[PDB]
RNA sequence: AUAGUGGCCUACCAUGGUUUCAACGGGUAACGGGGAAUAAGGGUUCGAUUCCGGAGAGGGAGCCUGAGAAACGGCUACCACAUCCAAGGAAGGGCAGGCGCUUACCCAAUCCUAAUUCAGGGAGGUAGUGACAAUAAAUAACGAUACAGGGCCCAUUCGGGUCUUGUAAUUGGAAUGAGUACAAUGUAAAUACCUUAACGAGGAACAAUUGGAGUCUGGUCAGCAGCCGCGCAGCUCCAAUAGCGUAUAUUAAGCUCGUAGUUGAACU
RNA sequence: GUUGAUCCUGCAGUCAUAUGCUUGUCUCAAAGCCAUGC
């Protein structure tokens, strides 16, 4: 970060991370440029999936992980995770709270 | 972000502005619509003429449009040109179950500028409590719904009704707030219509008939990229079906045009201009002799080095004539190549918010692409391990299936909405909101595979010398799979030796392990079926 | 009110259910506004342990606050030497609560059963009814708190459960 | 000259008038004070002030009424300056208001005016607007019986100490207001507020939550042998409570001379 | 006056910025663009 709390930025495509536990099912890290810096930074979204939800090309909404960087663990040091895109905040669209908007 | 930029500059007065009021039928609608335009024109003009051109001005002119809370095509085809939403609200909605599905049709195919009017709640509140219900209201809808919209108030003044300050408020928010840009409608050329004409070219007995179509010239103005640039194009009638054009009609020594004049031939072109074939791709030189003596000396390139429409058709058939009416509004598209064609399409779905079914994979289900709505059996598969092994029969909660189609193909990846459809008389929508995805990828000829399963019971088992107790009767089956591999759901792998002329389910076999006592002993891998057509 | 200085700490964080068990309360926010009015007095009484003997500041502003709490119904009048004003603790004023003199009083059998009593415009103390648990009794209105005229357990009305018991009575059984 | 004494203005004559316990010149971004709150009187805020004084009503010169105007919320003309045109001509002064950070009713009181014991007042009074905050407390209280116990704590241990326990609508009467509604008080005509008969519970109730762990239960996954393996759905427990998180920041363990400069005996 | 071993013990605060979820009753929260009117 620049020293701020967020960073909104556009997804440009969708990679692979698996996991171990319950099985070999599908993590998965997502790839978003910066919209006012312009550099490339990698991102994790710590959920069932919900890689489903988002899509390519769209408008997401960056955070911080809260440890002063220090990626968690197995995930090679990704330090971002994601909370809003459209501006309809993930974890609501995750209960069934609310239905995304149409970009 | 040139997609907006494409449609703002030749958008200006004789260009409307799109208004729709929705809401129930039994509200007064037309009450709100008259005593809108009575704000406009001068002072008293209270007759319904619906869809008509309203002349606001040479700033903004607007075109307003309703539609019954009955027409199941109409209110999505409705959806996905607004520019605004009015909605008009009772004291007496909010937790109907059946009434009020269509905000997800307008939260999925875009969304404009939303708003709440609020009417009947004097004739049925008459104390302070309508203060907290409203703010109940605002809690709902549509400060919820959307972070930026404004709940509108207006007392119960049926016909009758208001010219004061609160449609000066109605016509504040209308007047200056604007609309935010819709990506794919904004790729597309696509028009309302405002008149229409019937030509029949006159009476005879090949104007009228069984199977007469006949000169249908239709009147609007244009949104959208520009659709007049060529005669014989393509379009969409909703409801009714795609078509192309015939004529359309518009209302708001020089080699460049000798090239495009093909009654002259290209050596005449460099005749009257001045003064053989691709297949060689190396061009045409001269001879060496002309090309050495000439270029002796190289000093030639040393600085070479440092509106408005008449549409004509010759559609619909017959017996759209007999489906005339008053105008329930009608809305041209304009369909695209690689949209033209047909194809199996690949599409993400999941299941939808406010719906209580679930979908098995034989009802057919209706669904809307863009401007066309197209019923087709939904075949859902799913992957397990980055590969398919199998497919399902019923879309869960659990799972989020992939959904498997086919008919028309659509390129671009679409936002995709499926309804489950119902008559006129189920639930007080015209549709109930089955699902919604996008459109994943496009992929013709691809073929689901559904494992099936022959079964075989152990209960007494040893690893190198094992039998299954119940599971053949025949035994050149058994001759033909001895060259293959067999399993069991626990994960340890057999290979059938020899079927020993025993047709009775015992015959040697082979694991890796000694498969356990509560195991169940199988086969894999079975007859990958087809994709239904319709 | 004021927050205290450690929100979790385990001798403290026991000794508050041990105040909710006794006295039956509902938030700890109903214990620290308590703590922080008893919070203010007891600088106030350090205050008046400096200055000279016979200040009349320690008689006027000391007295009066010495009498004041014989007033609100804690100091007993034996310890009125000032010297037992820092050897006040907190469940003195939870014991003048509105809410645990009703026990205290027969009449209630529970802490719980006495806080229902209180919201459900029952018990009067003088001829208000008082239907807020803090009520904070002054020992001069200890003997008048008792059943309302109206609201049964004091008669003339047996109310809308008892009528409606009465109600069924007469429909099937009678006519 | 004016309503009026008067260098206020004009001609003559004289060369004068103020000032060292201080004339004049000059700074205080506070347009000025009396005043209103916290109450050291020092200070903060307002002086855009509750009372008044100076400025300006598109910019100019002239002119008026009234005892009281220098009237712009009076007039003529000049100058910038734009609106209509039947093409002769006629006309207003470039203004407020709002966003960018939805404004109504009444003179019943006070006082003023009145063609004045009538009524009026852009004087005056009465409703709209609400998690940065914050305020009280409701979501249940008390009885009863038959089945039944390997119940709980400490050392994650090896093991030890203390057994007063819950599952069943078994089941019964209590008690209440959230809300529904005449009446009256209020009365700018008047709205709300202070009151009120009439209703109103056995859990589908009259529908609290945001969290957190958990060596728990389930499903067809590298990759394969001489034999044996590996990695969404069932609940339980803990927390404050109409409040609870998340991200960023934040608090606590080379030699010597010599100037500015600094410091330095005693004593009638 | 000078060499070792054994035993005991020890090695969170923020009105401070934005954002997410739910709240039955009560009280208190420009020198840009224009809706409009002369």
């Amino acid at each position: 970060f620049g020293g701020s709390s967020h960073a909104k930025g556009i997804v440009l495509e969708k990679l692979g991370i698996e996991s171990k536990q319950p099985n070999s099912a599908i993590r998965k890290c997502v790839r978003v440029q910066l919209i006012k810096n312009g550099k490339k930074v990698t991102a994790f979204v710590p959920n069932d999936g919900c890689l489903n939800f988002v899509d390519e090309n769209d408008e997401v909404l960056l955070a911080g992980f809260g440890r002063k960087g220090k990626a968690k663990g197995d995930i090679p040091g990704v330090r971002f995770k994601v909370v809003k895109v459209s501006g309809v905040s993930l974890l609501a669209l995750w209960k069934e709270k609310k239905e995304k908007p149409r970009s | 972000l040139h997609v907006p930029m494409v449609d703002r500059t030749p958008e200006d007065d004789p260009p409307p502005f799109i208004v729709a009021v929705v809401g129930p039928p039994g509200t007064g609608k037309t009450t709100l619509i008259r005593s809108l335009v009575r704000r406009m024109t001068k002072s008293t003009l209270n007759d319904i003429q619906g869809p008509i051109t309203v002349v606001s001005g040479k700033h903004r002119r607007l075109t307003f449009l309703e539609c019954p809370a009955d027409d199941l095509n109409a209110m999505i085809d409705i959806a996905k040109i607004a520019d605004l939403v009015l909605l008009l609200i009772d004291g007496n909605f909010g937790f109907e179950m059946e009434t009020m599905e269509f905000l997800n049709i307008a939260q999925h195919h875009g969304m404009p500028r939303v708003l709440g009017v609020a009417t009947h709640l004097d004739l049925f509140k008459s104390q302070s409590t309508l203060r907290a219900s409203k703010k109940r209201l605002k809690h709902r809808f549509w400060t919820e719904v959307y972070q930026g919209a404004k709940l509108f108030y207006l007392s119960g003044v049926i016909n009758g009704r208001y010219p004061d300050r609160e449609i000066l408020n109605l016509s504040r928010f209308i007047s200056v707030m604007k609309f935010r840009p819709l990506k794919w409608r904004n790729e597309h050329p696509y028009m309302l219509a405002d008149r229409f004409t019937d030509l029949t070219h006159p009476e005879l007995i090949e104007t009228q008939g069984l199977q007469i179509d006949r000169k249908v010239a239709i009147y609007g103005y244009l949104h959208g990229t520009p659709l007049p640039s060529a005669p014989g194009t393509r379009v969409h009638i909703a409801g009714v079906g795609d078509f192309s054009v015939a004529q359309i009609e518009k209302l708001p020594w020089n080699i460049g045009k000798l090239i495009y004049m093909d009654n002259i031939s290209p050596e005449e072109c460099i005749r009257r201009w001045r003064g053989v074939d691709l297949e060689k791709f190396v061009p045409y030189f001269d001879t060496f002799e002309k090309l050495a003596k000439k270029w002796k000396s190289v000093d030639a390139i040393k600085e070479r080095f440092l509106s408005y429409v008449r549409i004509v058709f010759e559609k619909v058939p017959m017996e759209f004539v007999k489906n005339f009416n008053p105008k329930f509004p009608i809305v041209m598209g304009g369909l695209l190549p690689t949209e033209i064609k047909f194809g199996i399409v690949k599409a993400r779905l999941r299941r939808h918010r406010w719906h209580k079914k679930i979908l098995k994979t034989n009802d057919p289900l209706v669904l809307s692409l863009g401007w066309r709505r197209f019923q087709t059996l939904p075949i859902y598969t799913t992957t397990d391990s980055r590969t398919r092994t199998r497919m399902l029969k019923y879309t869960p909660e659990h799972t989020y299936c992939n959904a498997a189609f086919y008919g028309p193909l659509c390129s671009p990846n679409t936002p995709f909405c499926g309804v489950q459809i119902v008559a006129n008389s189920d639930t007080g929508n015209g549709f109930r909101i089955a699902a919604t995805g996008i459109v994943e990828e496009i992929d013709v000829n691809i073929e689901i595979v559904k494992k099936l399963k022959l079964v075989g019971f152990p209960y007494k088992i040893f690893k190198n010398t094992a039998f299954i107790k119940d599971m053949f009767s025949s035994a050149m089956e058994v001759a033909r799979f001895e060259g293959a591999q067999i399993k069991t759901v626990s994960g340890i792998r057999g290979e059938i030796k020899r079927a020993l002329s025993k047709p009775e389910g015992h015959y040697r076999a082979a694991f890796e392990d000694k498969i356990l006592m509560s195991d169940i002993v199988i086969l894999r891998s079975w007859y990958p079926v087809r994709v239904k057509k319709f | 009110y004021s927050t205290p200085k450690r929100p979790y700490e385990s001798s403290r964080l026991d000794a508050e259910l041990k105040l909710a068990g006794e006295f039956g309360l509902k938030n700890k926010k109903e214990i620290y506004r308590i703590s922080f009015q008893l919070s203010k007095i007891r600088r106030a009484a350090r205050d008046l342990l400096t200055r000279d003997e016979k200040d009349p500041k320690r008689l006027f502003e000391g007295n009066a606050l010495i009498r004041r709490l014989v007033r609100v119904g804690v100091l007993s009048e034996d310890k009125k030497k000032l010297d037992y004003v820092l050897a006040l603790k907190v469940e003195d004023f939870l014991e003048r609560r509105l809410q645990t003199q009703v026990y205290k009083l027969g009449l209630a059998k529970s802490v719980h059963h006495a806080r229902v009593l209180i919201t459900q415009r029952h018990i009067a103390v003088g001829k208000q009814i008082v239907n807020i648990p803090s009520f904070m009794v002054r020992l001069d209105s200890e003997k008048h708190i008792d059943f309302a005229p109206t609201s049964p357990f004091g008669g003339a009305r047996p109310g809308r459960v008892a009528r409606r018991n009465a109600a069924r009575k007469a429909e099937a059984s009678g006519e």
